[PDB]
């Protein structure tokens, strides 16, 4: 069947079970949705932002928002480069991820979204006389990944055509969002669930799946290992249950993403040996990680925080590590090729440790 | 494509690179192994009804991008295989719409109380 | 029709006698046309110094009032690729005059926007048809011009407008309009002009608009500052004094009050303070280094937006640390 | 739920042509069509609100708002055996237009060959598969050719939700188009199809102005030059988050205008070429209705009706 | 009634005429007197987000021409449109060269109808330098029948020749001192009941952006209406809606920084980032706390001001919030 992440996905505002204040605020937003402003939900990845957006859409329109189909929209660049984008559509709303088009994301904003904003939605009234108009809802996934040009192109589209369109953007951090876009949106903070709420959800799933649990401490350990990511918590719960014949025990290992263990091994190697050859081996590991399309900034963050957890290191080493991490994160943001900056960070760490 | 057309689930590419690309294949591989074991036991002979729903040729059970070996026209062929599996997925969903729709709750019992009559 | 025009275009010089601040260049070109020995010309200079006006006036003097018939003018708004150079410019330069009126004139305004290929194609066109045609190039950035083109042209530099020329032009505008300007207002206008006549004319038009009764009201420096929203010298002096003498809290409060009084922008205050400090007598040279580096960094950061209060505190701290040396 | 029907093309060819045109338009307008079989008439409906059509989400992606309704009097069918236990013995189904169109095309081919047989249609329960049934269709070819089409029945609650649009008749201006069979038919047919000469034109602005006492115009402003097309020939005039669409103030009491899409205009042209009596109704900045009427008498008989409602593509 | 209540408050209360524009009188006076002088120059509006530039230009065009004539006298282009060099050299040039359309008798009797068109280039700072250069002589040559209006947030992105050609108008930041009246009028129109000082708090939080303040007020009004208790809105609710870190959390962060233990700071920051607080707001609050504190010396304040400036610049570059925040906190702890 479907993965437990999607199997037990809440489908309504009243079905939510953590961050009750956010649920109440969302319900207040849906009281009079006629004048609903553009929304920008920001929060840690995997906390349930898309789920809450879908719940709000369901409250405004109904369960039909969850009936989703996929279409392919074709775009042509100036150089005639033909490419395609996936548009997820429901009878009441549309879903797009322009960042999938990289530097061409702006085209998606200039051609597709604008057109959607320009075409007023009207329909014959079933009972009353005359047409009826309803604004279209559009969701922009990974808003923080948009290039500055696409964000600039969004401005007048949001303003002029507010009657026909209402945007709901979702992001993990607002730092890459340009100030004009933040000015045009209602900002909604989405806190991560606490360990207790994650454990409660996992225990509910366990009860539903008839999985024998030795003690509830296993769920707490899984929640701790997930670092507040409920999706990861559910995925590891399913993996552990399947690998243990649906009978979890305190001795059952906790499965973590493979790249995370790889980064931990890289950190251990960096701490142990510091030399040019060690740096070349670390570069090989970094290139292997990048081959799997892991973002460079995520790699840098994971490596930095893995290094900071090493007990043998002292305060000065950790301070130098965080300094270098900040500098090279800025370099990555302003750079073109990530390998230079990751290798430079590792070299600086090796110099400071030795 | 497989997820969208078999489980009505939409996931971002970023989440696939980070979480799903490793966890989902492992789960599907474990489910397939359990299904094979159960089938063998039955041949040699409801609780796990969600486990034998995995199709051998349609469900991905391998880590996306291969294993991360770090510290422990192929592209054309892969695209052709992806297009083929997408065609099969579209075929599986094409008939589902006409076959039945959720619509709303109605008096289904009364509908059966007035059955079609065909005779000359 | 001229009344409806903006002052920047309404007061465009029509004759070479109306171009001020370029006495040497103007005299040279006037005598060249008097002797009928015009060479290929390059006019290099910063914005709003009179290059386009000067060249158009020279064309008018050479060809009277029918210059449009034997002058080929091209600028950045037109396409000037290699094909254009090969066909249009070449055909115009290789054809006889309309009525045998001496030589033809080709004006390439804003030639620094032309591509390298077009400039390279222009070399032999300029050289071969020198007898029948003369070329005039205008530029603000010489690094965009190829060495060959620079070598082929006689160079004339349009300096930033001197103060006296600006005063004479302002007097002409004031007599034209029914406008009165105060000496302090004129001094402030010249100071903010930075040698650009366009800025002077635009600010004067805005000041006239600001007057409730321009028929009798006189423009004061306060009117100029209001129209431009720029800080007064007293505000800059007070801010610098507070930064260099008072404590952090007092300096922060003083900066906030001075900015909130008239909604001043931080970049304007930074520029004014930099100008003031450029004349300061510093006995330690590292202070100048730190001031310049930190203030340039703050200006660059401001150019991209950011947090205004943090930037102001950064300016205060940078000045204090630099002067602590 | 017996639905035994007999169709013959050699008797009353007007009815057969009307049915063929209705099925063709519904097939070209949307993938699936609703069929209501009443004790008095058969209604063929193409609406985006149908269960199968709403899946495509045409309304929110391409503005598919037009609604097509066709009424076929029971006199068209030689045998009309419709017995049901609902209001006025009404049986509702949702069929696929492609298969029905293919079957009717084959029937037309056979008829053109020279056969004079009859087509028998019935509702059957296919054991192969809102239960899904089959529309068994059989006919002879001078050889008993039989084909079956899947069909889905609808409940009373589902049937009642599909309602015909109602327009404000008092605030509606109707023009009687010249007959196609008349001397002016070709001129008006060319006039309607004129805008098709411009490939890049997507919207057309229809206007009707009093002062044969009315005139009709088609305006195009999507080109580099303003374009106006005028018909100077004779033309007689017949005497939730939902919000109301904003209507622009009328320029004058005797001018009615509306902006629509070119595809809807092509459909209207096809309808005009199909039928004889055609009426164009305009609701200023609101909608355009194409009404094709077929008249037959014996005690006048029921009037065959085809109504196509088109919502405004843009505001005025 | 529902039709009017179908718009967000920012668009619902967009100024209609130049009289409704607030706090920008230094330029509004000139623009208004242009209606009588008919001597409109080329304009360069520049200023921070949500200060009334687009609203001002739209109101000016409406007052100059009117609902009917505007459609033939105005050409608007913004970032959502293609604005390459070819566009500037063909479409903008063609419109600038267009003959002035004949006003109708009603237009002449009702509106001044100046004898020129207007080309508006909103978000002009997104245009390339070459495309900007392509406008230089088009603006001068056709100034008799066309006037240009460029609008931007970053004036340095406009090439110097274009800035010289255009008369410059700087839109000031809208704060609790110059924009309070408009916000109070908007609240009164919507019958929003709030405690004394709430509007000033909203304006202070918005930091020069009236659009953000209006959106915050609308959110607070929606929350109050949903609650339906009849009580006045409070500053705490406004702060919570605005994403302001609670004072107790900031105090905890300050004590952690004062402790100076790297591991405790790391753990606290890791737990803190789970809530999702925006790093910019935390940095701004820390700057306000430290710079205005009387318990620290001049050297500490200079160093912390430079550190905060560096961190804010890095964040503006679009960096990882967790890393930058941890680095800033560690640096402050080592001071
Ligand atoms: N020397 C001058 N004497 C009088 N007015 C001047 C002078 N230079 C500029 N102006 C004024 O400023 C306007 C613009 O002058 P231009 O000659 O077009 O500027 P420019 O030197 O061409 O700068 P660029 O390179 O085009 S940005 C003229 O129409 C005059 O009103
Ligand atoms: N000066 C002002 N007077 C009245 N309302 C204002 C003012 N400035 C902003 N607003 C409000 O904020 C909304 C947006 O105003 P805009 O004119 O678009 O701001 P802006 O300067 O264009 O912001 P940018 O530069 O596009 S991010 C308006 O519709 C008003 O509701
Ligand atoms: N209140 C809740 N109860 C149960 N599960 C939840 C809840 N909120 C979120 N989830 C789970 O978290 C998973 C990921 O949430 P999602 O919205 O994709 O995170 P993101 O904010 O990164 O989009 C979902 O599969 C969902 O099942
Ligand atoms: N910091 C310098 C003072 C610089 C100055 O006053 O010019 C000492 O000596
Ligand atoms: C003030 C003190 O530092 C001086 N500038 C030296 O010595
Ligand atoms: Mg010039
Ligand atoms: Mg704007």
């Amino acid at each position: 069947m479907s993965l437990w992440v999607d199997k037990y996905r809440p489908k309504s505002l009243n079905a939510l079970s953590h961050n009750e204040e956010l649920t109440n605020f969302l319900k207040s937003l849906s009281d009079q949705p006629r004048d609903l402003p553009h929304l920008l939900l920001y929060g840690p990845n995997g906390t349930g932002k898309k789920t809450r957006c879908m719940a709000l859409l369901e409250s405004i329109f109904g369960p039909g928002v969850y009936r989703l189909k996929i279409d392919v929209r074709q775009f042509v660049t100036a150089s005639n480069r033909k490419l395609e984008l996936n548009v997820v559509s429901s009878p009441y709303h549309l879903e797009i991820t322009p960042s999938d088009m990289g530097n061409n994301d702006r085209i998606v904003i200039q051609e597709l979204l604008k057109e959607v904003a320009q075409m007023e939605q009207v329909d014959f009234q079933d009972s009353k006389d005359g047409l009826a108009h309803r604004y279209k809802c559009v969701i922009i996934n990974e808003a923080n990944s948009l290039t500055k040009d696409a964000q600039a192109a969004l401005r007048r589209t949001m303003e002029k055509y507010s009657k026909n369109i209402r945007l709901i953007m979702v992001c993990d951090s607002m730092s890459p969002i340009i100030a004009p876009i933040k000015s045009r949106c209602l900002l909604i903070r989405c806190p991560a669930p606490s360990d207790s709420e994650i454990s409660t959800i996992l225990s509910d799933v366990v009860t539903n799946e008839r999985i024998q649990l030795e003690t509830k401490d296993i769920l707490k350990r899984i929640a701790q290992a997930s670092n507040g990511n409920l999706r990861v918590s559910l995925l590891m719960l399913e993996s552990m249950a399947l690998n243990n014949e649906l009978a979890l025990k305190s001795s059952s290992p906790i499965i973590k993403p493979d790249w995370i263990i790889v980064i931990h091994k890289l950190t251990r190697k960096i701490v142990k040996e510091r030399s040019v050859n060690s740096l070349i081996e670390c570069r090989a590991v970094l290139y292997d990680l990048l081959a799997h399309c892991i973002p460079a900034n995520i790699i840098l963050k994971e490596l930095t925080f893995s290094l900071l957890d090493v007990e043998t290191l002292n305060t000065t080493n950790k301070s130098s590590i965080i300094e270098y991490s900040s500098v090279f994160d800025e370099r990555l943001s302003l750079g073109n090729k990530a390998i230079f900056h990751l290798e430079g960070f590792i070299a600086k760490v090796m110099c400071c440790l030795d | 494509n497989v997820s969208l057309y078999k489980y009505n689930a939409v996931h971002s590419f970023r989440n696939i690179t980070l979480e799903f690309g490793y966890y989902a294949p492992l789960i599907r591989k474990c489910q397939s192994y359990k299904k094979k074991y159960i089938l063998y036991y039955l041949k040699n002979l409801d609780k796990f009804s969600d486990i034998m729903k995995v199709e051998n040729g349609i469900d991905v059970v391998d880590r996306i991008g291969g294993p991360i070996e770090a510290l422990s026209d192929h592209l054309e062929d892969q695209k052709k295989e992806r297009d083929r599996r997408l065609r099969m997925l579209i075929d599986q969903y094409e008939r589902n719409v006409m076959m039945a729709n959720d619509d709303l709750e109605d008096e289904e019992t009364s509908f059966n109380d007035d059955p079609i009559v065909d005779s000359d | 029709s001229k009344e409806n025009l903006p002052w920047v275009e309404k007061y465009r010089p029509e004759t070479l006698d109306e171009v001020y601040g370029q006495n040497e260049v103007i005299t040279t070109v006037r005598k060249f046309v008097d002797e009928g020995k015009l060479p290929h010309l390059l006019f290099y200079g910063p914005p709003g110094t009179g290059k386009t006006s000067t060249i158009v006036a020279l064309a008018r003097e050479i060809y009277g009032k029918n210059y449009s018939n034997m002058v080929l003018e091209l600028n950045a708004s037109d396409d000037r690729g290699i094909d254009v150079v090969r066909n249009q410019i070449k055909d115009f330069a290789s054809t006889r005059q309309i009525f045998s009126k001496g030589f033809k004139l080709i004006i390439l305004d804003e030639a620094d926007a032309m591509t390298n290929a077009a400039q390279n194609a222009l070399r032999r066109v300029i050289e071969r048809y020198t007898k029948n045609t003369r070329f005039c190039v205008l530029a603000n950035y010489a690094h965009k011009l190829t060495p060959a083109l620079l070598s082929r042209c006689t160079r004339f530099r349009f300096q930033p407008l001197p103060q006296e020329a600006i005063e004479r032009r302002i007097a002409n505008v004031l007599v034209h309009e029914k406008l009165k300007l105060s000496p302090n207002a004129e001094k402030a206008l010249i100071e903010l002009s930075n040698g650009d006549m366009r800025r002077v004319l635009n600010v004067l038009q805005s000041c006239k608009a600001t007057l409730d009764n321009p028929d009798e009201d006189e423009i004061s420096d306060d009117v100029i500052y209001e129209c431009c929203g720029a800080p007064r010298p007293s505000d800059l002096k007070a801010v610098l004094k507070s930064i260099l003498e008072d404590d952090w809290g007092t300096a922060h409060y003083t900066l906030n009050k001075v900015r909130s009084a008239k909604g001043l922008a931080l970049i304007d205050l930074i520029e004014g303070i930099v100008k003031i400090l450029e004349d300061y007598e510093l006995q330690n040279e590292e202070t100048r280094v730190h001031l310049l580096t930190k203030l340039a960094d703050i200006e660059y950061s401001i150019s991209k937006g950011g947090n205004d209060q943090i930037q102001g505190s950064a300016v205060i701290g940078a000045i204090k640390a630099s002067f602590e040396n | 739920m017996k639905l035994k029907l007999i169709v013959n093309g050699c008797e009353a060819p007007d009815d057969y042509k009307l049915l063929r045109t209705t099925i063709n338009t519904v097939a070209s307008l949307r993938k699936t069509a609703i069929l209501r079989f009443n004790s008095e008439r058969l209604t063929i409906i193409s609406t985006p609100k149908s269960s199968l059509n709403s899946s495509n989400n045409g309304t929110i992606l391409r503005g598919d708002t037009g609604q097509l309704w066709c009424t076929i009097p029971h006199d068209v069918f030689r045998l009309y055996t419709v017995i049901s236990a609902r209001e006025l013995n009404t049986i509702t189904m949702e069929c696929n237009c492609d298969s029905l169109l293919s079957v009717f095309k084959r029937y037309d081919r056979v008829m053109n060959q020279g056969s004079s047989s009859n087509m028998t249609i019935k509702l059957q329960s296919m054991p192969e598969w809102n239960p899904i049934c089959a529309l068994g269709i059989t006919f002879e070819e001078i050889i008993m050719h039989s084909f079956k089409v899947p069909v889905k029945l609808l409940f009373r609650a589902q049937d009642t939700r599909i309602q015909e649009p109602m327009i404000n008749y008092i605030q509606l201006m109707m023009y009687k188009l010249p007959p196609i069979s008349g001397e002016f038919g070709s001129a008006f047919h060319g006039f309607i199809r004129r805008v098709e000469r411009y490939s890049n034109v997507n919207h057309i602005h229809l206007m009707g102005v009093k002062k044969d006492d009315v005139e009709l115009k088609i305006i195009v402003n999507e080109l580099d030059w303003h374009l106006e097309i005028c018909w100077n020939g004779p033309l007689d005039s017949v005497i939730d988050i939902s919000v109301m669409v904003e209507k622009a103030e009328q320029e004058s009491s005797s001018t009615h205008e509306v902006i629509i899409r070119c595809k809807d205009w092509k459909v209207c042209s096809k309808l005009y070429a199909a039928f004889e009596e055609v009426v164009l109704a305009i609701s200023h900045d609101e909608s355009c209705v194409f009404h094709c009427s077929l008249d037959r008498g014996s005690k006048p008989r029921e009037r065959g009706q085809i109504i196509y409602y088109i919502a405004r593509s843009k505001g005025l | 009634e529902q039709s009017l209540a179908q718009q967000p408050w920012v668009e619902k209360y967009r100024p209609k005429n130049l009289d409704e524009v607030t706090a920008q009188d230094h330029a509004v006076t000139v623009l208004k007197k242009t209606l009588k002088s008919a001597n409109l120059p080329h304009m360069l509006f520049y200023g921070p987000p949500g200060t009334g530039k687009t609203s001002t230009i739209l109101a000016l065009t409406k007052e100059l021409y009117g609902p009917d004539l505007m459609k033939s006298r105005i050409l608007e282009l913004n970032a959502s449109d293609e604005r390459g060099i070819s566009i500037v050299r063909e479409k903008v040039k063609n419109f600038a060269r267009l003959t002035v359309s004949k006003p109708s008798k009603h237009d002449l009797e009702n509106y001044p109808c100046p004898p020129y068109k207007i080309i508006i280039l909103d978000e002009a700072d997104s245009m390339t330098a070459d495309a900007q250069s392509a406008l230089r002589r088009t603006m001068e040559t056709y100034s008799g029948v066309t006037r240009f209006c460029l609008i931007c947030n970053y004036v340095t992105r406009i090439i110097d020749p274009l800035a010289s050609r255009c008369s410059k108008f700087r839109f000031k930041a809208l704060d609790a001192s110059n924009a309070i009246d408009r916000l109070r009028f908007i609240s009164e129109q919507e019958n929003v009941k709030c405690d004394d000082g709430v509007l000033e708090r909203i304006l202070d939080i918005s930091a020069g952006d009236l659009r953000r303040g209006i959106t915050l007020l609308q959110s607070a009004s929606k929350g109050a209406q949903y609650l339906g208790d009849g009580k006045n809105i409070t500053s705490t609710q406004v702060e919570e809606l605005a994403g302001v870190v609670p004072h107790d959390i900031l105090i905890e962060i300050v004590e952690k920084v004062k402790s100076g233990d790297f591991d405790e700071i790391k753990k606290y920051v890791n737990t803190f980032m789970k809530s999702g607080w925006s790093a910019a707001s935390v940095v701004n609050q820390l700057h306000e706390y430290y710079i205005t504190n009387d318990n620290f010396d001049t050297n500490f304040k200079n160093q912390i001001s430079w550190l905060l400036f560096t961190t804010d610049s890095r964040l503006n570059n679009g960096t990882n919030e967790h890393i930058q925040l941890l680095n800033l906190l560690v640096k402050i702890s080592q001071l």
